[PDB]
RNA sequence: GAUGGGGUAGCAGAACGUUGAGUGAAUCUUAGAUUUUUUUUUUAUAACUAAAUAUAGAUGAUAACUCAAGUGAGAAUGGU
């Protein structure tokens, strides 16, 4: 199992679990391209006031 | 580090071992056949085995700095075994730094004043590390001339049977069998 | 001033609020880091993780405070730990079962769990501080979480005149850990033994809330995994929570109850008798079987030590290191439940 | 009669059950006027944006510090702090130092003495003279 | 030191010593050692 | 020695003899009972519930007793009527009918006499003072050696000794 | 954008607002040297 | 895969049933006696590992309990046990200076050494059930 | 909580190796016991140390307000029949403090000051050597008996915190090996 | 002397010394809180600049 | 999965530090510049973090690059 890693030459390489096997390296010039959760992603999660766990799960 | 995490109490305790200078020793004897020719352990071969006990080097936790030694009670030192003509031809020398004052004495003349226990203390003393623990270790060697000594109650026992006694081995195997009745 | 503009844009009526606003939690780097540090799922927003840091002493309002998140969380921790402790050690006495519960989910360990997450506390609660800091008022002791335990009528006489309490009653009247229920401002002062306890209580409430917030957002299973990972993963030597009074008498009562023949102390090995540091190895035998072994320097101490080890072995019997818990059934289909061993209670003797 | 002791608490083992990165904050102080901060300014523009995205559990705080060398000061969970001066270093050297602060712990440096460190008892108890087959001198 | 002539400052501290020891006056902390705003 | 590596070799201790007989051409399991004191988590078979299937013959089986030290005997020589006389005498003259006199008269243990009867409060306080006056004649060397004997007994019962 | 000073850190922790009251209560300067002037005892003696 | 010995198939359940278990793992050939929860401080900087990576150790010479010990000829079969670790970052030592010098020669050459060490944490050490094998 | 006075004497016409022995004689003693030992000493500097020890006590009482509770303390001892306090100094000397305000010499050391003068020693072969006439000062730290009653209680508590002597101590095995030797 | 007098007041608190009743300083011979005539009248000659 | 690794006389290369100078009428400093200390971290003859003490707005300090040397001392029965 590997964790999210930034490679200087290539870019950010997401976490991979070789037990269930995927080295995806996303490079770009914007936060969204890297594949990480940005401030905008955190504001859409805070506006989802209707989502709720199912009663059986709870 | 797990192997040494635990109770070290009994690993550092002082055990009171016992050995007779007259009982034949199949291991420390140079004559290994026939059964009737097996001799006791010689002076230097008994002393080398005792120096190992006084240093605690027989333990798996031995450390030269820590004094993890044990006690050794040596009896029947009057019949201390020796080969050749050592008893009457070996000389012990002593000097006090003053020229002229060299004191010499044979092994037999040294056994008439302080018995055979002194001849054994000199052998074990020279086999111990020359440092600040040499006198503590050598003090745990309690050598006596006959079979009488004040440590007949200190000698390590297993089930009431003193080690080296007729039936001490069987008493030890009986206690370990009950130890296996557990998870 | 003109040379030093404020680092954080805040309205003028922000230093008077009890705690920062909810929308303030969406611009702090401490929360976003504390959220990713605990690997919390994206279902839990930053506005909820910001509400777990506002103690009930910094904000009196029922909302905006940790009081109701900490309660629901305390129930999950105290429950999942108890069922796991009984399934692991089904013979523990009731007294030690409270100290083991307090050793895992008590305020002291929770304080170390809160500090292991990199949670810094705020000096004084206020709206200006960033929501990423645990904010509480240690000076105010008028904060107490609702507990299922009831108040004892003799509590006044209990502390003053040293009245007896008893163990069987602590299960109903006392709290989960057996404790008794209900046991301007100038900052020119020093720490106090009460503030030290109030600060510890604040850290404990935060950790409980994180489990309560996970339950509401992520459900039951997510909360159990969190408790199992951060709280149950800790190591505790339960053998060191044992204090015995007249152990030899207790062992005789145990053997008498279980019908075992009377215990007999036997000298397995001894050395250095008549010395400064002797060693006596004694083993207590019930007939042929060997119950416990004890090695001490005194003949009496060796017999007492051996009796304690015989009792520790009885109370510390464990069916398995990772035994099944009854809570594994209510979740998705699992193997049929197997009855767990139920002890008949600790031995009471003279 | 068994009485419970109420002065012993459980000890946490980071890495067992859950893992928590010790480095909880990283201060990045630069200077717009100092010549030694030339590389740090490049690291903040080309390598920090991605290094900060790969470590979402670290609080990065970039603030200026004129008339002073640039430093990387990481704060750890145990309360201690490690500061590294990166004066006259190239951007990629700043990233090799920032990786040292992330992989490191607040603990002070110590000489290598023993590989393994354990708090649990021995599976096979410590050696005891009396619990064996006996030894004959 | 034993031969130095006692000045007026040493003759005043010997009278205060006899007043404090006897019990006439009661000692109190100084109030002019420094002019602090805290006044504590 | 000069370096740490040289010190490690001079202080070397080989592993146990059993770990030196490594197998060849396969894996095996060997019975290696260590010469050490077992913990309290190795529950004896007598303390295991009947349901527990882990109960099994000794591992050895899958491949007289030592001297007595303390074997007490309980005796009940005091009848209910004799317990009322003990309470009368003790409360009548606590100085003459001490727990030792009554222990010998009724062939009982000194503890039992105290279980069924207690001396008057005045007499008890007189006993605590007698021992208190004896504890003030001790020097600093004997008063500290007696305090250690009281702490070693409390540490023993806490599992610290 | 600017240098973080000890004062800014106190504001973040919340301690600053408590310091303003104590200093103002004791008539001490908050972010200043006050209306007191520089040492002039040596200046009046002709010190250079 | 070679079948496990029948003698190992009858005593492994007795070995896994006991309370505690230890193992001697081999990293790059060097042994390390560890238990679940131990913190191994390797005397080298493992290349290509960040704090949080999970390793799977597969070279174990000895897996034993108090009374029972499982010894593989070269190594124990990977199917019998399961051991895993987690990288807890890297640590360093205080810079130690070695002064190389000879008698009657003023020159003192300095050697500065500061090595890094990877720290692991044994988070799983379990013996598998081999009834199927 | 504890009063203290550090008094530096004047410039005495002597050396450190001579006055060092007079500052070690009054160390630990009470101001009264020290003044009785300086009045009957054969040293010429004992008369200067006696006047400089009376000035220190005059400042300790007027400025620091030390030793001003003898009348109040004497009451509890006799009026109420109280048991005085028994302590032991760091050296081991036992004392019975009936007045906790009694002044004593906590610390004392000697420093060397400027050179008094320079005398010329004219030896043989037309050789001259400068002889430096020395000048030294002494510093005494006067405290009350509350400092000694507190320092003693701390030492007693530090001895009751190291635990008792156990017969079989659990000494650590400070050597790691990747195997079991038993 | 005021840098050390202000630290004792802050620290000693109720035990602050009554310095006004202390002896003069042999360095200059001035009492506590008192100047010298040369410094109180500013009679010390100054340079032409 | 590059090769190489002791060193005197001696030869060679690459750097740090010290004093002064240019950019400099520049940059920063009671929101603490500077403080012979202590402490912390970093492959480290050096700098850095923090703490403590004191109180400066320039007759203060200073990055970077460059220029010039009264530039680096356990060793001269050396000098003061
Ligand atoms: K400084
Ligand atoms: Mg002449
Ligand atoms: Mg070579
Ligand atoms: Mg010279
Ligand atoms: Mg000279």
């Amino acid at each position: 199992k590997q964790v999210r890693r930034f490679i200087p030459g290539v870019g950010v390489q997401d976490e991979v679990d070789f037990s269930k096997v995927g080295a995806v390296v996303r490079d770009g010039k914007r936060a969204g391209d890297l594949g990480v959760r940005t401030r905008s992603d955190w504001e859409v999660i805070g506006k989802m006031k209707s989502v709720l766990p199912k009663v059986k799960a709870l | 580090m797990s192997q040494t995490v635990g109770a070290t109490r009994l690993a550092y305790s002082r055990v009171w071992h016992h050995i007779s200078a007259v009982t034949p020793h199949p291991t420390l004897s140079t004559i290994k056949a026939p059964s009737e020719a097996i001799t006791p352990p010689s002076l230097g071969r008994l002393a080398s085995r005792i120096a190992t006990i006084l240093m605690g080097k027989h333990k798996p936790i031995w450390d030269p700095s820590t004094d993890c030694g044990d006690y050794v009670v040596v009896t029947n030192c009057a019949g201390l075994y020796t080969t050749g003509h050592k008893k009457w031809r070996k000389t012990y020398y002593r000097h006090n730094t003053r020229p002229g004052s060299l004191q010499a004495i044979t092994m037999d003349a040294l056994m008439e004043k302080h018995g055979g226990a002194e001849v054994l203390r000199k052998a074990v003393s020279g086999m111990l590390p020359k440092n600040r623990l040499r006198d503590k270790r050598l003090a745990r060697l309690k050598a006596f001339e006959g079979d009488a000594h004040p440590y007949k109650e200190n000698l390590v026992r297993f089930g009431g049977k003193v080690v080296g006694a007729p039936g001490w081995e069987e008493a030890v195997k009986a206690i370990r069998e009950a130890d296996m009745e557990r998870l | 001033n003109d040379r030093f503009p404020p680092l954080e844009p805040l309205p003028p009526a922000a230093e008077s609020l009890p705690s920062p606003l909810p929308e303030r939690a969406l611009t702090s780097a401490k929360l976003a880091a504390l959220h990713a540090r605990l690997n919390l799922s994206p279902k839990i927003p930053l506005q909820t993780l910001a509400r777990t840091l506002v103690d009930a002493s910094a904000d009196e309002n029922p909302q905006f405070n940790n009081a109701n998140l900490a309660f629901v969380g305390q129930t999950l921790i105290n429950y999942h730990i108890a069922e796991w402790l009984l399934c692991k050690y089904p013979r523990l006495p009731q007294g030690i079962l409270f100290s083991a519960m307090k050793a895992y989910a008590g305020p002291k360990p929770l304080l170390q769990i809160a500090r292991s997450w990199g949670v810094d506390t705020a000096a004084v609660p206020g709206g200006e501080v960033d929501p990423g800091l645990l904010q509480f008022d240690a000076l105010k002791p008028g904060v107490a979480i609702t507990n299922f335990g009831y108040k004892r009528t003799e509590l006044a006489y209990l502390e003053k005149f040293k009245w007896r309490r008893g163990m069987a009653s602590r299960v109903v009247l006392d709290d989960d850990f057996g404790d008794v229920v209900r046991s301007d401002v100038s900052y020119d002062r020093y720490g106090n033994p009460d503030t030290r306890a109030a600060a510890e209580r604040a850290h404990a409430y935060f950790v409980r809330a994180v489990v309560g917030a996970i339950y509401a957002h992520c459900g039951r299973e997510a909360a159990k995994a969190f408790v199992k990972a951060h709280i149950m993963s800790r190591t505790l030597d339960i053998a060191k929570l044992f204090e015995f009074k007249y152990p030899t008498r207790e062992l005789a009562a145990l053997c008498a109850r279980e019908d075992f023949e009377p215990p007999v102390a036997r000298l397995l090995s001894e050395t250095g008798r008549q010395s400064r540091t002797p060693v006596f190895v004694v083993g207590i035998y019930s007939g042929s079987d060997k119950l416990g072994e004890g090695a001490a320097s005194s003949l009496d101490h060796a017999r007492f030590k051996a009796a304690m080890n015989a009792l520790k072995a009885w109370y510390l019997y464990s069916p398995g290191e990772n035994p099944r818990v009854p809570s594994d059934m209510l979740e998705e289909g699992a193997k049929p439940w197997t009855p767990a061993y139920i002890d008949m209670g600790e031995v009471i003797s003279r | 009669t068994v009485k419970a002791l109420t002065q012993i608490s459980s000890a946490g083992r980071n890495g067992v059950g859950a893992f928590v990165l010790q480095c909880k904050k990283l201060d990045i102080h630069y200077s717009d006027w100092a010549g030694s901060s030339r590389g740090m300014n490049g690291f903040i523009k080309s390598l920090l944006p991605k290094f900060a995205a790969a470590n979402p559990q670290i609080e990065f705080v970039v603030s200026p510090r004129p008339a002073k060398h640039p430093i990387l000061m990481g704060h750890y969970i145990n309360g201690r702090t490690k500061a590294i001066c990166v004066r006259n270093m190239e951007p990629l050297e700043i990233l090799k130092k920032a990786e040292l602060l992330r992989d490191a712990s607040g603990e002070k440096p110590q000489k290598f003495k023993k590989p393994v460190t354990s708090t649990n008892p021995s599976v096979r108890g410590v050696w005891s003279p009396y619990h064996g087959q006996g030894m004959a001198v | 030191p034993s031969q130095f002539e006692v000045t007026k400052d040493r003759k005043a501290i010997k009278a205060r010593q006899s007043k404090f020891l006897s019990g006439e006056e009661t000692w109190a902390p100084g109030k002019v050692n420094a002019f602090l705003n805290s006044k504590i | 020695q000069s370096t740490a590596n040289r010190t490690k070799r001079m202080l070397n201790i080989p592993p146990h003899e059993s770990f030196l007989n490594v197998p060849v051409e396969g894996d095996r399991i060997i019975f290696n009972p260590p010469s050490s004191e077992a913990s309290v988590y190795h529950t004896p078979f007598k303390f295991l519930p009947r349901s527990d299937p882990r109960r099994r013959a000794n591992i050895y089986k899958l491949f007289d007793l030592p001297p007595v030290l303390y074997n007490p005997t309980k005796s009940y020589n005091v009848t209910p009527e004799q317990v009322e006389e003990i309470r009368e005498l003790r409360a009548k003259d606590p100085k003459k009918y001490s727990v030792t006199y009554l222990s010998n008269k009724y062939n009982c243990t000194k503890v039992f006499i105290m279980m069924c009867t207690q001396a008057p409060r005045e007499h008890q306080e007189q006993h605590k003072l007698a021992r208190a006056r004896t504890a003030e004649n001790w020097g600093p060397r004997r008063a500290a050696a007696k305090l250690d004997a009281r702490r070693r007994k409390e540490m023993l019962h806490r599992g610290e000794i | 954008p600017r240098r973080v000073t000890p004062v800014d850190k106190e504001r973040m922790v919340g301690r600053w607002k408590v310091i303003q009251k104590e200093l103002q209560k004791r008539e001490l300067p908050v972010l200043g040297t006050g209306n007191h002037g520089k040492y002039v005892e040596l200046k009046w003696l002709g010190s250079k | 895969q070679p079948p496990i010995s029948q003698q190992v198939k009858e005593l492994l359940p007795v070995l896994a049933a006991q309370p505690g278990h230890y193992t001697t793992i081999h990293i790059h050939g060097k042994p390390y006696l560890v238990t679940e929860g131990d913190t191994v401080k390797l005397p080298f900087k493992m290349p290509g590992v960040a704090p949080g990576d999970v390793l799977r150790l597969n070279r174990a010479s000895v897996i034993g309990s108090r009374d029972l010990t499982l010894q593989g000829a070269p190594y124990v079969d990977e199917r019998l046990f399961e051991c895993r670790a987690i990288v807890m970052g890297t640590e360093s030592e205080p810079m130690r200076v070695m002064i190389k010098k000879k008698r009657r020669c003023r020159k003192k050459k300095h050697v500065f050494s500061k090595h890094k060490y990877t720290v692991l944490r044994i988070n799983q050490l379990k013996i598998n059930d081999v009834s199927s094998l | 909580t504890e009063r203290k006075l550090v008094y530096k004497t004047g410039y005495l016409p002597t050396s450190v190796k001579k006055l060092v022995h007079l500052s070690r004689q009054i160390r630990g003693k009470t101001v009264s016991e020290a003044l009785v030992q300086m009045q009957f000493s054969k040293k010429k500097m004992a008369k200067e140390v006696k006047t400089e020890l009376l000035r220190a006590e005059a400042k300790a009482i007027v400025t620091r307000g030390m030793g001003l509770g003898k009348a109040a303390a004497a009451a509890a001892q006799k009026e109420t029949g109280a048991e005085p306090v028994k302590i032991q100094t760091k050296d081991g000397k036992h004392l019975e403090i009936r007045d906790p305000t009694r002044i004593y010499v906590a610390e004392t050391f000697v420093n060397k000051g400027f050179t008094r003068g320079v005398e010329l020693d004219y030896r043989a072969r037309g050789r001259v050597f400068k002889m430096n006439k020395p000048t030294t000062t002494m510093t005494v730290v006067l405290k009350e008996e509350k400092t000694r009653i507190r320092e003693h209680q701390e030492r007693v508590a530090k001895k009751l915190r190291q635990g008792p002597w156990v017969h079989l101590p659990d000494r650590p095995v400070t050597s790691q090996r990747q195997f079991y030797s038993w | 002397a005021a840098v050390e007098a202000r630290n004792e007041d802050w620290m000693l608190g109720p035990l602050a010394p009554r310095r006004e009743l202390d002896e003069i300083t042999l360095s200059n011979g001035n009492f506590f809180g008192s100047l010298s005539p040369t410094r109180a009248l500013l009679e010390s000659e100054v340079s032409e600049e």
